[PDB]
């Protein structure tokens, strides 16, 4: 016998069906579902629990996609790719509830407001941070940078938004003033994801200097909002834009690794204390199942990884 | 199916 | 017949470029030793190599311990003759028809059993470290890419080569038919008897230069030289003191800076 | 045979590996072949091929007399007694350990002489003559009060109603030698 | 008067698969490792566990409970730093060292050498020498091993207790 | 006479079927012939 | 086996002993190896060369 | 001590070399020399491994039958646990491995009747800079017209058999004269 | 609380279960080519997958130029593989 | 020994005359309403379990029959020939639809793997082969016995297949990976029989020498069922725990697993015209209750064993005597 920590069939589970290099994967926050996707296009849903099985899969991507985030509420999936388009998906159809096709170049990040009125961040290849809404055509917001911009996020309150790029620097938006209201400097290398804290007092951001550095985004913060950085994990040749995620309860951070490895580190230490093999290739996306110890990596390996943990 | 992490090398 | 995943390959033969691309085969050659069918690779190693391609079966590569192309030692990269002269490994491989395919055929077994790491009995667990290190010393230390890389351009040695900008083949001096370096067969070469580069080498590591003590019975001194000038380079009666005292117990010491 | 002659022994070990692969229950050919290494003198050979024979075939009697008389005629003592050690886990019949008792008598150890005795009647002594012949090598040594001990031990090891009487008279004969008639009358 | 007993008794004795040790414990030079051998065989730490690790005319190394030679723990928690004193050294067979993967990472991990190697001196921390039974220790320096030096039957170290003496029986 | 229709039992011993190991020592044997 | 037990307690019987230079062995070596009970690690290869090997090839 | 020196065996007694002496210290034939065949050995059950050699050229498999503990007669009337025949699950899931092996073999079996690789290499000479290499498989394109390239009716003895297990009779029963 | 290395681990350790190195000295019996890792005769041999398209820029560039991206899982400092000066200039 | 269980005296009340050559094969429908009987008049005869009539004749194979099992699975029936050639038959149709070819001389036993589709066979030629029943491939050569082999079966649960051989082994076979792990050397005498019983992890085995009792998987050995001193070749075990090993010699010996004692002697008495030499017995099976035996007999004759039930407990008893 051996200790056990989730509904879960086995300790680890081997999700087998992409074809395509599997470059984002995300729970559904009701912890159902999960949803992957990369460059098949086609976006998988998986059960959770059980035999996990493929129950759903949306076509309609012609690009491959980017990177894909639940609406808070579970209604919708939205989902971004180098169709150059943002689409959004209604969970109950399994149809695209929005299109939206502003962009003029490749839209890799993509991240929903958390409350109030549905809105979708966005960051491109054009250099533009657009923010869209559901019930409009032409986007609320375009802030331009003269340099290419992959990763996005809101704050909690979905009014200031951050945008990492090619610039390491990071272009951070304020939705009031339409200025940058600070910039958040220590990365080397370009930015290959940003992820909210579920407070909303942190975010984590991912760079191919093959560091995760700690920034506390509240309003006021007396000195350097610089908090901590994370190393350990590797990007590789292949450029990806390795994603990161937080752990619901704060304490843990994960990010993607070229070296095949899921990393999880301890937000205040910044030490390591996961470092799962199993994939045969670049982990492009790591996630927490948000209520549950299980861990969800998405890889190059075409194979998608379910497995518990003990989060301490 | 259910599976296992199969260990890589090291330097 | 067999089977594996990846070739039994030192570092000359694919050396300078980390990326490779190599192709496959499913059983599609029979081993230049032992005439069974396996599984064979091809392969460029980097720019102006021609296609080299495995030779032997995993089966002779693991019971001599040497590369699948160049059949030097996985080792020390030496040839079989002169490693298994160092080991005292004769020359106990059975040769001729039934008695190498049965003796492969047993080999085969008991690496089965084993885990598939190591080379078979002799090799493997061979324990002379004596041995050993005179191997490593004449072994060298870098990888030797123009054995690796191409053939001659024989109508070039003609002297008619119509090709000659376009060629692929080398357009430079073939080696001179005196030179028995230049006869070497395959199976002297795999079984180490009569291997020409192996009695160069082993005629330079016999005629390389080493102590033998004096004549003088009674004698235990040794002269020690090349400690370096006097001041802080000069080495301290500790620093021969915590080493020397590991061969023997010595009687006197005297130091001259 | 024929290849051992030569020098070949080398080639003839090969011969006999191959010839106990195709039988291996063989004990003509084991017999053959540590014959063959002690006439040639490769004793560990010899020894190696006995340890083998007797643990593939340990109820074989031939290999644990052959091999105990090699290790004898080396004077490897020790290892002649352990191999009879050895032979005797395996609760070998009657004749193991007599020829074990009677090893022991030629270098006259008699005490452990008697503690082989002692081990073979908890295994045999169902059989009355072992207790008979182990109170005869007490009174022969000259042990009697042993003797005496051994016959009594014998009734009360045969019990009261099953009354094996031919240790009783074994018993009898036996204090008649010794002239305790009042006791042979009892 | 003499001294009471106390965790400070000069010597080990170990009660093995093979035989039974003797090791003399030199409480001048390593006092904290020392009592960590002394103390973890009070506790019974090592009882059970193997000799995981045989080089031939090298070393023997156990005291890994879970005999993989990653395990294992000090009585101060994980590591404590070592206590290199170069008046001892490696200078023979049977010299008792406690076994580290790095500088100042001492476990309850020992080795038993078998030759002089005296240039791995300051790098592992002596602490004794075995006091009786080095034959059994030879015997067990010639068991022939796989690719991984682990014993291919165990030599299981059933019973560890410190003891006022070098005795064996 | 050159023949490949046979193993040549002469030249190499045939079929070799090693001694399995055990715990003594062969190699101290030694012998010769004459 | 009965004529095989028949050499084995003829040629015993033939076989003179050792016992002056056994006594010898039986003081020094005697108590700690030379008894042994089946599970002792007798340890020393004993290998007489010349008179044993002769002897034995002999008989 | 710290006055006396060793020089040879009979100095260190029982006891392993000192490591205060500062001198090289053989307390036997170890480290003099220079450093294939199994040693004798003690069992866990504290006899002696004799029997080891009945175990030298098998995969561990489970014909340790060369005791007497197991030809001697167990338990009559036995304590029912691992006498049981196994549940539900052990049929079902034994049977399901016993297939899957099986069918990927017969899938290549009637066939005889990007994909990448990560390299590691021991020799650390290596790709320039490089610990590992990673390398490309293709499979040689099977000419669909060529005909099989080998001849493959060579013929070699059978393999030795797997080496002897012990033959483990009860005493021989004699019978000598009459039957 | 240490897990030996296995064909697959089915029990997901933590990092001070599976990474921590194994206690002890190293042999001078076996230097510094045959104390690696290994699997096959040679050399840890595990499947890979990568970005094609990427991996076929990098051959081209060792090839062509002399020098390339360094391939290796946990590459620390060495970024690049090959004429540095050039990689430098 | 310990507490023999009291098991009712087994009676005789059949003798079924027809075929004209020796019975070598019983094996009982899973259906329990009919079994096969195979005969060295190289015929299949398919008879009715209760009222005894003969209701087929299958006149396929060529020498001799001497291997018949009825599949728990499949509406199939297989058996084997002196004559080399493993034979299936549908029982839809009563005609034959595969050949298994590759044994190199007599077949003399075959087992029906109880959930694989896979079946094994025995035979002279010292091996058993595993064959895959769909499409008729052989898919493991059991070699590894020296002698000619005659005993198989099989369970589902390792070991898979379990078979016994005129070199008195009896070995235990990895079904999966096609080695051998275990020689069961004890016997002195071929071992022409085996049994597993049907609810313990346990199996018995037969020689001259002794019938001997085995604990699976391991095979470690219990103790052993003596005196029945014949040439047997049969065993057949009970679901009640009764085990009964016929003998060449027409003797027919009932043995309680528990303890090993025997509580019957039957001495078959042949039909007319044969008397002295071919009393012998050569099948076992028992009906899927458990509550008849089959036998099937040198004498050309398949006879048919039942229970007494009429005042049985308190005439018999058994007492203790450890
Ligand atoms: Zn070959
Ligand atoms: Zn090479
Ligand atoms: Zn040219």
């Amino acid at each position: 016998t051996a200790q056990r920590f989730s509904n879960l069939m086995a300790p680890t589970m081997v999700l087998l069906g992409h074809e395509g290099e599997i470059y984002t994967g995300a729970f559904s926050p009701d912890g159902t579902c999960l949803a992957t996707s990369g460059y098949d296009q086609k976006i998988f849903f998986w059960n959770v629990y059980g035999e996990c099985e493929n129950f759903s899969t949306i076509k309609g991507h012609s690009g491959a996609v980017m990177d894909l985030k639940f609406t808070t509420d579970s209604s919708s999936l939205v989902s971004c790719g180098t169709d150059k388009s943002v689409r959004v998906w209604d969970m109950e159809t399994g149809t695209c509830a929005r299109r939206f096709r502003t962009h003029t170049d490749f839209v890799n990040a993509v991240h929903p407001s958390r409350r109030g009125v549905t809105l979708v961040a966005s960051a491109s290849d054009d250099g533009t941070c657009r923010v869209h809404d559901m019930r409009t055509k032409e986007p609320v917001k375009t802030y331009t940078n003269r340099y290419q911009q992959t990763a996005v996020t809101f704050n909690d309150s979905s009014d200031q938004v951050i945008s990492g790029g090619i610039d390491n620097v990071l272009k951070v938006w304020d939705m009031r003033r339409d200025e940058i209201t600070y910039t958040l400097t220590g990365h080397r290398d370009t930015i290959t994801g940003i992820s909210l804290s579920p407070s909303g007092k942190f975010i984590i951001s991912n760079s191919m200097d093959c560091t995760v550095r700690q920034w506390d985004i509240r309003p006021f913060v007396p000195g350097q909002r610089s908090v901590g950085v994370f190393a350990g994990h590797n990007h590789n040749f292949e450029k990806n834009l390795l994603k990161c995620s937080w752990s619901p309860c704060e304490r843990f951070i994960t990010a993607g690794s070229s070296d095949r490895f899921l990393y999880v580190w301890e937000t205040l230490s910044k030490k390591i204390v996961y470092k799962l093999p199993g994939h045969m290739g670049s982990v492009n996306c790591t996630d927490f199942h948000p209520k549950e110890p299980i861990m969800l990596s998405c890889g190059s390996d075409k194979r998608v990884f379910l497995g518990e943990i003990d989060m301490s | 199916k259910p599976g296992g992490r199969g260990m890589p090398a090291m330097p | 017949w067999e089977d594996s995943d990846f070739p039994i390959l030192c570092e000359t033969c694919l050396g300078n470029n980390p990326y490779m691309r190599m192709m496959k085969d499913k059983y599609g050659r029979e081993c230049k030793i032992c005439e069974r069918p396996f599984t064979t690779f091809r392969w460029q190693p980097g720019k102006g190599a021609r296609y080299k391609n495995t030779e032997l079966c995993q089966t002779c590569a693991k019971v001599k311990n040497v590369c699948q192309t160049c059949m030097f030692d996985l080792e020390y990269g030496l040839p079989v003759q002169v490693r298994d002269h160092e080991l005292q490994i004769a020359d106990n491989i059975p040769k001729q028809g039934a008695n190498r395919d049965f003796f492969l055929q047993n080999v085969e077994r008991t690496l089965g059993q084993g885990d598939g790491t190591q080379p078979i009995a002799q090799i493997a667990n061979n324990m002379d470290q004596a041995a050993h290190d005179r191997l490593r010393r004449m072994g060298r230390t870098q990888p030797y890419y123009k054995r690796n890389a191409p053939h001659i351009c024989s109508f070039f040695v003609k002297g008619e080569c119509k090709r000659g900008e376009e060629c692929p083949y080398r357009h430079e001096k073939p080696t001179d038919p005196d030179d028995p370096l230049s006869r070497q067969n395959i199976r002297d070469r795999y079984y180490g008897t009569n291997d020409p580069v192996a009695e160069k080498i082993l005629n330079r590591a016999a005629a390389a230069p080493t102590l033998s003590p004096p004549a003088d019975t009674t004698i235990t001194t040794l002269y020690i030289g090349n400690l370096g000038p006097s001041g802080a380079q000069q080495v301290t009666e500790k620093d021969l003191n915590d080493f020397f005292y590991q061969y023997g117990d010595i009687r006197c010491l005297r130091v001259l800076t | 045979k024929w290849e051992e002659s030569i020098g070949e022994i080398q080639r003839a070990r090969s011969v006999f590996e191959r010839a106990l692969d195709v039988d291996h229950r063989s004990i003509s050919i084991w017999l053959q072949y540590a014959e063959m290494e002690m006439r040639c003198k490769q004793i560990n050979h010899a020894r190696n091929v006995f340890d083998r024979a007797i643990t593939i075939m340990p109820r074989a009697m031939q290999f644990w007399l052959k091999y105990s008389y090699m290790e004898e005629v080396i004077e490897n003592i020790p290892g002649a007694r352990q191999i009879f050690e050895r032979w005797i886990e395996w609760e070998p019949p009657e004749q193991a350990w007599q020829t074990y008792i009677n090893f022991e008598l030629r270098y006259k150890e008699i005490d452990r002489a008697r503690s082989v005795y002692q081990r073979f009647l908890h295994v045999h002594g169902i059989n009355v003559q072992n207790w008979i012949k182990y109170a005869k090598f007490e009174e022969r040594n000259g042990y009697i009060g042993n003797a005496r001990a051994a016959y009594e031990k014998a009734m009360e090891y045969f019990g009261e109603e099953d009354i094996n009487e031919t240790v009783l008279v074994a018993f009898a004969l036996f204090e008649e030698r010794q002239k305790e008639h009042e006791r042979a009358r009892g | 008067m003499p001294a009471p007993i106390n965790d400070q008794a000069p010597y080990v004795i170990l009660d093995t698969t093979m035989g039974k040790i003797a090791l003399e414990l030199y409480w001048n030079h390593a006092p904290r490792t020392c009592q960590n051998f002394s103390q973890l065989a009070k506790r019974n730490y090592y009882n059970g566990t193997i000799f995981h690790r045989i080089i031939a005319d090298f070393m023997i190394q156990g005291g890994d409970p879970t005999g993989t030679g990653r395990g294992g723990a000090s009585i101060y928690g994980d590591k404590f730093s070592d206590e290199i004193d170069e008046r001892l050294k490696h200078t023979g067979a049977g010299i008792l060292s406690m076994a580290n993967a790095g500088p100042n990472t001492n476990g309850s991990q020992f080795f038993i050498t078998l030759a002089p190697t005296q240039h791995l001196d300051g790098k592992h921390t002596i602490f004794g020498r075995v006091a009786a039974g080095m034959k059994v220790i030879a015997n067990m320096g010639r068991v022939d091993t796989d690719n991984h030096d682990r014993p291919k039957i165990e030599i299981r170290i059933l019973k560890a207790y410190p003891s006022e003496s070098s005795v064996l029986s | 006479k050159p023949k490949r229709n046979q193993i040549d039992y002469s030249e190499e011993i045939p079929f070799e079927k090693h001694v399995p190991a055990g715990f003594h020592n062969p190699s101290e044997d030694r012998y010769v012939v004459e | 086996e009965d004529m095989t037990l028949r050499q084995h307690t003829r040629l015993t019987a033939a076989l003179d002993p050792d016992l002056d230079s056994y006594k010898k062995m039986r003081e020094c070596v005697g108590g700690e190896q030379f008894y042994p009970t089946a599970d002792t690690l007798i340890h020393g290869n004993h290998y007489p060369t010349t008179a044993a090997m002769d002897k034995l090839t002999k008989d | 001590r710290t006055s006396f020196r060793p020089r040879g065996p009979e100095d260190f007694g029982d006891g392993g070399a000192f490591p205060e002496i500062h001198v090289a210290q053989f307390p036997l034939g170890l480290g003099l020399g220079d450093m294939n065949t199994l040693a004798l050995q003690y069992g866990t059950d504290g006899k002696l491994q004799h029997d080891a050699i009945a175990r030298i050229g098998h995969v561990k498999d489970k014909v340790v039958y060369s005791k007497l503990n197991d030809m001697k007669a167990k338990t009559w009337n036995e304590d029912d646990d691992d006498i049981q025949k196994p549940d539900d699950d052990a049929v079902i899931d034994a049977t399901e491995k016993t297939r899957m092996a099986l069918e990927k073999i017969v899938n290549s079996k009637v066939a005889s009747a990007a994909q990448y690789i990560r390299y590691t290499p021991s020799q650390q000479n290596g790709a320039a800079g490089s610990q590992q290499r990673i390398i490309r498989m293709v499979e040689e394109q099977k000419d669909p017209m060529e005909p099989p390239k080998f001849k493959i009716n060579q013929k070699i003895p059978r393999a030795p058999p797997s080496p002897p297990a012990p033959v483990m009779h009860s005493p021989p029963r004699k019978m000598t004269a009459k039957d | 609380i240490v897990d030996p290395k296995t064909k697959e681990i089915k029990s997901n350790p933590k990092f001070d279960q599976l990474f921590k190195p194994e206690s002890g000295p190293v042999n001078h019996f076996k230097s510094e080519q045959q104390r690696s890792q290994k699997n096959t005769l040679t050399g840890f041999v595990e499947p890979a997958h990568l970005n094609e398209f990427h991996f076929n820029r990098q051959i081209r560039s060792f090839d062509t130029l002399g020098y390339a991206q360094n391939p290796t899982a946990e590459s620390g400092t060495t970024h690049f593989v090959g004429d540095v000066k050039k990689a430098e200039a | 020994m310990m507490k023999p269980k009291w098991h009712a005296p087994w009676k005789l009340y059949r003798v079924a005359s027809g075929h004209t050559g020796w019975v070598r094969a019983v094996d009982v429908e899973p259906g329990n309403q009919w079994f096969a009987s195979g005969g060295a008049d190289r015929i299949i005869k398919i008879w009715d379990l209760a009222s005894g009539q003969l209701k087929l004749s299958l006149t396929g194979h060529i020498s001799s029959v001497r291997a018949v099992k009825v599949s728990p699975r499949h509406p199939f029936l297989f058996s084997g020939g002196e004559d080399k050639q493993v034979k299936c038959w549908d029982l839809e149709y009563n005609k034959v639809i595969r050949h298994y070819h590759g044994h190199l001389s007599a077949v003399q036993a075959l087992s029906v793997h109880p959930s694989l589709d896979v079946l094994v066979t025995c035979a002279r030629d010292s091996t058993a082969r595993v064959w895959d029943m769909r499409t008729k491939a052989q898919v493991h050569c059991f070699a590894g016995h020296t002698n000619t082999v005659a005993d198989v079966v099989c369970q589902s649960v390792d070991p898979q297949v379990i078979t016994a051989s005129h070199d008195a082994t009896v070995r235990l076979w990895d079904l999966a990976a096609g080695r051998s792990m275990c020689t069961l050397t004890h016997h002195k005498k071929s071992v022409r029989a085996l049994t597993i019983h049907p609810r313990l992890n346990m199996f018995a085995s037969a020689s001259p020498d002794n019938i001997k009792q085995w604990k699976l998987p391991k095979g470690e050995f219990m103790q052993n069922l003596s005196g029945h001193n014949a040439i047997i070749n049969t065993l057949s075990s009970n679901d009640d725990g009764v085990v009964v090993s016929g003998a060449d010699n027409g003797s027919l010996c009932f043995w309680d697993w528990r303890s090993g004692f025997c509580f019957q002697k039957i001495q078959t008495k042949p039909q007319p015209g044969s008397i002295e030499s071919e009393a012998g017995i050569y099948a076992s099976c028992f009906d899927k209750t458990g509550l008849r035996l089959i036998t099937a007999e040198a004498d050309k004759t398949i006879k048919m064993y039942k229970e007494d039930d009429e005042a049985t407990e308190e005439s018999h008893p058994i007492v203790w005597r450890p």
